[PDB]
């Protein structure tokens, strides 16, 4: 399996970067992306060349470090997976594969493939909480949940962090992961006491970071890796219409250290 | 603390008004498909309802006051729709400026798997724009786009609506751009009845389908109503 | 240990009180399952990601005294070298990895929650960028190490593909309950799995260990499949690996439930190994999980350096010699939450604030060693990289001071360890600059720490004449296979202190004293 | 999971959908009982409420446009109730077969105590089918019930309604027809006004009494109105 | 659902008077059928109201109401009763005079369920 691969290459963040042609022969079908990756970087280290820098951490698709944009669409061509999960055995002897990272004014990038989402954590910051202490919690069983709500709630919860739906969305937005966060606070009774302001506040915060607006595109959703579904959405507009009949004003945006 | 206007602060609350917009702009754009379907009836069927549009509740309420109140409604929300979509498209590119591989493009091979509704909704909303400006000043007054005696204007009570109907859509070019703008009126509604709901909230598992159809055929229903009266006064079904 | 059993009501309190969504009844209340073996359902869990939620719930909140100004974070940094003064832990110095900035930080207390140190060994189930480097620093300050060889396996993860990757995905335990785990007889066999006739099967932990059922603890299974796979009789691309077939199971059982019970499991594996385990037999290998061992640390989660606290997996603790299924996380959490905040505030009203900066000379002198250190690895450049010395280091540990620890493989890797770090600090070649955001330069530090733990941890395992919990030795076992104790003389804790050699670390002995669990 | 669908599921859904039909056929009925009342003003207010129900908004909307919109909502509510109807019937009828004393009773002796609606309901409810089904086809169409040369059918923008109706009712078999169906349709409607707010759950303690009270009146007047007018054309009192 | 011995403290989840007395009202059906044998249709309705109502009224049976009416409907429907003509012979005979409104009660919830998209499970099949 002979692969040509263009890999995006940008010196730092002010240094205008470009596409580098590799070639590379023998590609065990079985191994990851990941893994082909390391590989070309050995064999650079070996001739000489600078290595091409990536993020990985958990090699699961649970930690959500990675982030690469393969062949135009986010996560490789296989949806609902991550970068560290995709495997050669999905492409063609042959093919040609381009590899970049996240493109956003609120995602800087810092090397070759690495970039910069610290505002995906401004934004959680930005009241994307339940403003509770340590040593102040009731009994486990006080408040009873239905199984429907858990249910609900733990599948918008589970969202890794990976910022492929900013990537991925046409305006660049980051609604996805406010409304998934948002749903999952806001499902729960715990969450209630709060939740009118918080979305408030975390949908000023987005707006104060340089993302987009939503188009309703979609676009989002089909790459995300947890298949994190529209509905959040929804919910976190109805959130929003109901906190502005309300009169609930935006706090303060968290300003970056 | 203000209260509503708070939707004037946030980039959701901008969709919000534009949904609002986006549906009293629908339902307006429907009546009005509906009222010029009048027109293959006769001459005298379209002058009775132009004339009627005038006189509604006319011994309760006076003349042109229900039909100025709409057109104040109508003013008020398309000026409400174009400042909320130049404000999230000048956002937009804003937020996609700093990181792009050139001025024009974003990245390398970007392919949507959804679809382009980026590119048609805003192209579409600029010529509606200006369509709508030139529909205006060519059909309500009569000043372009007309050889000189033939564009009849209301006096007193009569009207010849029918008649500067069959003399306006003669060049070409008018039609032609007549048909393009409902071209891309038809790709704006059908992406914006669905869009308006999910901006609301209004939207859910079970609907979602039912939502995507109902666009669908509001879309189609307008697309073919509006296309029809250009295409059949050119080649003179309608005389 | 009791401790943690009285603060885990109030741990699982906190949890579910910031949000944490937890499994819950069709009525409301929360729901608990067993943890396959334990003969109590004392386990509260989310879908398949409690970890996860857990995380996310703690970062929630450290989010929130972020914004309100409390704490200060710093990401994409390390801390490279601990600054002492008079005696106290009372500064860092780290790196800045976007720039490559160093930075000294002081302050009156220091606490290490920089987890395990099971990337020593190159195959693992932990995470890429898991290191020893915080621990091994401190340990060189002053700090005692506790038990460093205490290590814990598991038996079910995917084997390598090959000589390129060292992450080996954790399968959960509840596989294998089938048995089922089998080797072709024929040491090379070209034809399919399920083509093998099952009279041509070498079933083994079938016919070796009967009484226990084919339900052999994981200790003897997974040196079974290791003692395998070294005799040539492996299964994957590599030679390494063994194969657990579902066939039976699936003919006596029905499909749907086997489905419902092991549908993430088979979907995650057919993703990963690209084959439908319903049909062709699964590939597994055991690999390294946990480190038990850690820096000694007191009563007060204090280590042997005053004001140096260690929490989390860093530390000993209270797992002793195996730890157990669902407790790592009520240990950090434990530690996080109702015991660190007590010690440390008595320590700090034991003392005053303030009183030292970053201008003195202990922090010029960690600097400069530092920045001499990251010099010299990045001026050696020679010609072996840094993975081939850590996948060295790793199969060495791994074949000698592994599951299956004696005498003669123990001397011979205490041999060998020195010459691979010489090799190492002679032959290495790291790309880039120090400036520049150069991974390189981190997996190289991240590699000499390794190779001068990993001799400590030898050491410490020749030095235990005894089999207890993981660390397990072939000359002090049951004739069953089991582990046998010696509790008349190994009683106690090993606390070993830097000298300054490398190869003479002093050995101190915190003696145990059990009053209410007698030994058994 | 298919929505408001599931009320075809189970026996209270479709307690449910007759509820909302009937709600619009109540609502029909009286309307219709109130327009029909005009015909003692004369034949020519009963021509001219003729006529202008087909131009209801004919200056804004076309010719029968809301007459044909309510024509199929009727048709459509009246086939859902015929269909739940039957459906529950059926249902209730096998719930009593297998141990019933004989197929005509179900005990001995059994003293009902509270009404007998269950009898009322269902034989007026086929008796107002079958009157239906013979109406549409005696006054709309006018080809049953007449003597050739006297039904004049509807001609251009003129109505003869108060003719027909006049020529309609004089058969004493037709008119005691009407009356039959009228008595059976009084009763319907006397217990259906309440039964259609206990269905939807829109009663408690204070509003039982009131509720009664409305249907009462409902039924009287509807049951005053539709025997008044058959009974006075055939008497001669309008002619 | 709730399993023996996760129960919370008894006074954590107030209830109030009115509510507490309307459930006991509707709970207190000693299940003797008399509903069913008088009622011209031969319908269930009261005794599956009465249960609806008792377990509705409490906050404990809030969490799976507008799944449990759906399914307690589609067993009776299973079961071979009639539907309700609202006639009104189940509360003059019942011993335990349980008032019509419960009915009305659960004809709410089953429509608020038929809003939610709610859908009745697999039937309870007899040993
Ligand atoms: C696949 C898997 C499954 C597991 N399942 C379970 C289970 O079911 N039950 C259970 O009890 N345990 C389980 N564990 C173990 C558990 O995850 C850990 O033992 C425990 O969470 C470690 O706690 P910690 O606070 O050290 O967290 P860790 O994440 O281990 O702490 C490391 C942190 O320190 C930082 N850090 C490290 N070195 C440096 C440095 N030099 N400079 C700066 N920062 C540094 C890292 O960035 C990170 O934030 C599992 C582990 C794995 C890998
Ligand atoms: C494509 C087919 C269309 C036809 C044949 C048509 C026809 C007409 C005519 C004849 C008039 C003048 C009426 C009069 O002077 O009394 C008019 C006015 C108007 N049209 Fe259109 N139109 C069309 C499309 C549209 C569309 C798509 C819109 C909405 C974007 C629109 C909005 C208006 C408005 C706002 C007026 C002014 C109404 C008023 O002043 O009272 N038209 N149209
Ligand atoms: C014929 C009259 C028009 C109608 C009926 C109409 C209708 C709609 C509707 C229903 C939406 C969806 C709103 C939502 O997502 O909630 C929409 C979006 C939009 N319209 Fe219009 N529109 C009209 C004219 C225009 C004009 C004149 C412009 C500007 C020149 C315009 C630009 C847009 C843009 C840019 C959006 C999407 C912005 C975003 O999603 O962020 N439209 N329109
Ligand atoms: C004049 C037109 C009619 C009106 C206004 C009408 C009105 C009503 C109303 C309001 C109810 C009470 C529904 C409820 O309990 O929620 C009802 C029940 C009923 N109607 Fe009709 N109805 C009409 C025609 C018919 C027809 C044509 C049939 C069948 C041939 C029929 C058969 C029934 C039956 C069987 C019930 C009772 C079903 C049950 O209680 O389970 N009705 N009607
Ligand atoms: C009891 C005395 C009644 C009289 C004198 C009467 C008379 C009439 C007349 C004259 C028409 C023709 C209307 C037209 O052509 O515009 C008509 C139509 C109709 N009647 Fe009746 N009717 C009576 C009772 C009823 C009842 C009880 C119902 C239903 C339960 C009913 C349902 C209808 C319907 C559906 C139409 C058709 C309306 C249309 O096509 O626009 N009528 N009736
Ligand atoms: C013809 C009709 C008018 C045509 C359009 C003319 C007006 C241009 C609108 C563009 C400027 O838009 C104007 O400024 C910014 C966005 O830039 C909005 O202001 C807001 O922007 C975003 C949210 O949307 C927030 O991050 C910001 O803090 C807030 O100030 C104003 O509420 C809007 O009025
Ligand atoms: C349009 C006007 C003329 C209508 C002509 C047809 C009238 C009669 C229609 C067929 C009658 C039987 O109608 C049929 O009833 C059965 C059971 O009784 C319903 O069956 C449904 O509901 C019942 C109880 O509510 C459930 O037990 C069953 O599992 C479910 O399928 C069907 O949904 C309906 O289609
Ligand atoms: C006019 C007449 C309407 C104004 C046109 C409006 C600014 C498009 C913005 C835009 C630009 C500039 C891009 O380069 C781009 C690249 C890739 C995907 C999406 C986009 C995109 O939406
Ligand atoms: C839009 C926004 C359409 C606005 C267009 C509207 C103001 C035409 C104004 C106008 C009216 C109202 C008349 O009644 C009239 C009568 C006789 C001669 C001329 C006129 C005339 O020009
Ligand atoms: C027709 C066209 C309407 C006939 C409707 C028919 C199903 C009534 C069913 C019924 C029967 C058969 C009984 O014998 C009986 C005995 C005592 C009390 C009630 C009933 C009863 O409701
Ligand atoms: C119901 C369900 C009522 C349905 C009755 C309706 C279809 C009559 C149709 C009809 C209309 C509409 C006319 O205008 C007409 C004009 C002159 C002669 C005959 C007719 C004629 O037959
Ligand atoms: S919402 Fe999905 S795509 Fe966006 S960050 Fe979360 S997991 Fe990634
Ligand atoms: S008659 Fe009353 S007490 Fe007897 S089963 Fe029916 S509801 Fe219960
Ligand atoms: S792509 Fe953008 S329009 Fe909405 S669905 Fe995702 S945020
Ligand atoms: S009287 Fe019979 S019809 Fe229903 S409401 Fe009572 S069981
Ligand atoms: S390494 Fe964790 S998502 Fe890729």
């Amino acid at each position: 399996m002979k692969i040509t691969l263009k890999i995006w290459r940008q010196k730092n963040r002010n240094t205008p970067g470009e596409f580098k042609t590799y070639v590379m022969d023998n590609v065990n079908p079985d191994m990851s992306f990941l893994e082909m990756l390391d590989v070309l970087n050995e064999d650079l280290m070996s001739r000489g060349e600078e290595p091409v820098a990536f993020d990985h951490d958990c090699r699961e698709g649970i930690c959500g470090m990675c982030s690469l944009m393969i062949n135009g669409v986010a996560h490789g061509p296989k949806n609902a997976i991550t970068t560290c999960q995709l495997h050669m055995r999905s492409f063609k002897d042959g093919d040609t594969i381009t590899v970049e990272p996240w493109r956003a004014s609120a995602f800087p990038i810092l090397k070759d493939l690495v970039v910069d989402r610290s505002a995906f954590d401004r934004i959680i910051q930005a009241g994307g909480y339940i403003s509770v202490s340590t040593g102040s919690a009731p009994d486990a069983n006080t408040i009873p949940v239905s199984k429907v709500a858990a249910d609900r709630a733990m599948d918008a919860a589970a969202c890794i962090g990976c910022g492929a739906c900013v990537a991925a969305c046409p305006n660049g937005s980051a609604m996805l992961f406010t409304a998934a966060k948002v749903t999952h606070l806001a499902l729960l009774p715990q969450g209630q006491p709060e939740r009118y302001q918080r979305v408030v506040n975390m949908v000023a915060q987005a707006d104060f970071e340089g993302f987009g607006n939503c188009t309703n595109i979609g676009e989002c959703a089909a790459v995300c890796p947890k298949e994190i579904s529209l509905e959040t959405i929804a919910q976190l507009n109805r959130d929003l219409v109901m906190a502005a009949l309300r009169g609930i004003e935006p706090n303060t945006p968290i300003v970056p250290a | 603390m203000t209260g509503v206007l708070t939707l004037t602060r946030t980039s959701v609350g901008k969709k919000v008004i534009m949904a609002l917009t986006g549906f009293v702009l629908v339902g307006f754009v429907v009546f009005h498909m509906y009222g010029n379907l009048k027109m293959y009836q006769g001459p005298e069927v379209y002058n009775a309802y132009a004339a009627g549009l005038r006189e509604l509740g006319y011994p309760i309420f006076g003349h042109e006051h229900l039909l100025w109140i709409a057109r104040f409604i109508l003013l008020a929300s398309v000026f409400l729709h174009i400042w909320a979509a130049t404000s999230l498209t000048l956002q937009s590119r804003r937020s996609l400026q700093a990181s792009s591989i050139s001025t024009v493009r974003r990245y390398g091979q970007h392919k949507r798997q959804s679809g382009y509704a980026d590119y048609t909704m805003r192209f579409g909303g600029v010529l509606i724009f200006f369509f709508i400006i030139y529909h205006i000043l060519h059909l309500t007054f009569g000043v372009v786009g007309y050889e000189p005696g033939q564009f009849i204007h209301p006096h007193g009570d009569v009207y010849e609506t029918y008649n500067n109907v069959v003399y306006g859509f003669q060049n070409p070019l008018i039609v032609g751009f007549y048909l393009l703008t409902m071209v891309f009126l038809a790709l704006h509604l059908y992406h914006g009845v669905w869009s308006m709901f999910q901006t609301l909230g209004w939207n859910n598992r079970t609907y979602d389908r039912l939502l995507r159809g109902l666009a669908i055929v509001v879309a189609a229903a307008v697309f073919i109503g509006n296309i029809s009266f250009p295409l059949a006064v050119y080649f003179g079904f309608v005389a | 240990v009791y401790r943690l059993a009285q603060v885990s009501v109030n741990i699982i309190d906190q949890c579910v009180a910031q949000g944490v969504p937890f499994a819950r009844e069709y009525g409301g209340l929360l729901d608990n399952r067993s943890f396959g073996g334990a003969q109590v359902a004392r386990t509260f869990y989310a879908r398949g990601q409690t970890g996860q939620q857990l995380l996310l719930g703690a970062y929630q909140a450290l989010s929130r005294q972020i914004a309100a100004g409390t704490v200060k974070m710093f990401p994409r940094t390390e801390m490279l070298d601990l600054v002492v003064v008079d005696g106290r832990a009372r500064g860092i110095i780290t790196r800045d990895m976007v720039t490559g900035k160093i930075t000294r930080y002081a302050a009156d207390a220091v606490v290490l929650a920089t987890g395990g140190y099971g990337n020593v060994f190159y195959l693992s189930t932990n995470a890429k960028g898991c290191n020893a480097t915080a621990i091994w620093r401190a340990h060189r300050r002053g700090a005692f190490f506790g038990n460093p060889c205490f290590t814990q396996i598991h038996p079910t993860c995917i084997p390598v593909s090959g000589e390129y990757q060292s992450k080996l995905t954790l399968m959960s335990e509840s596989l294998r309950n089938d048995g089922r785990i089998w080797v072709p007889k024929k040491k090379g066999d070209t034809r399919r799995p399920q083509d093998i006739p099952e009279s041509e099967r070498d079933y083994y932990l079938e016919e070796r260990y009967p009484s226990f059922g084919n339900l052999v603890p994981r200790d003897i299974a997974s040196r079974a499949a290791k003692q395998v796979c070294d005799e040539g009789r492996g299964v994957g691309p590599g030679g390494l690996g063994v194969y657990l077939d579902f066939a039976d199971a699936i003919k006596r059982l029905g499909r749907q439930k086997i489905a419902e019970r092991y549908g993430n499991l088979f979907d995650m594996y057919k993703q990963i190994t690209g084959e439908d385990p319903y049909e062709t037999p699964m590939r597994i290998y055991p690999a390294v999980h946990y480190t038990m061992g850690g820096l000694w640390v007191d009563y007060n989660l204090q280590s042997t350096i005053p004001g140096l606290f260690v929490i989390g997996e860093a530390n000993f603790s209270d797992h002793g010699a195996n730890r157990l299924g669902a407790s790592a996380l009520m240990q950090g959490l434990a530690d996080g939450y109702f015991i660190l905040p007590y010690t440390i505030a008595n320590f700090l009203a034991q003392v005053k604030p303030g009183g030292v900066s970053i201008d003195r000379p202990e922090f010029a002198e960690a600097e400069a060693e530092i920045n001499q250190r990251i010099q010299r690895l990045l001026s050696i450049r020679g010609k072996r990289t840094v993975d081939s010395f850590h996948r060295e280091l790793g199969k060495l540990m791994w074949d000698k001071c592994g599951m299956a620890r004696n005498a003669a493989g123990l001397r011979e890797a205490l041999q060998r360890i020195p010459e691979i770090r010489a090799e190492f600090w002679e032959n290495v070649n790291v790309p880039g600059e120090a400036n520049d955001l150069n991974q390189a330069l981190e997996k190289a530090g991240r590699v000499a720490d390794f190779l001068e733990l990993a001799e400590l941890m030898c050491l410490d395992a020749l030095h235990r004449e005894e089999s207890c919990g993981g660390h397990f030795r072939e000359e002090y076992q049951t004739p069953d296979g089991e582990a046998l104790r010696n509790d008349e003389q190994f009683s106690y804790v090993a606390a070993w202190e830097f000298t300054g050699d490398l190869a003479k670390p002093r050995l101190h002995k915190e003696p145990l004293v059990f009053e209410y669990v007698k030994p058994t």
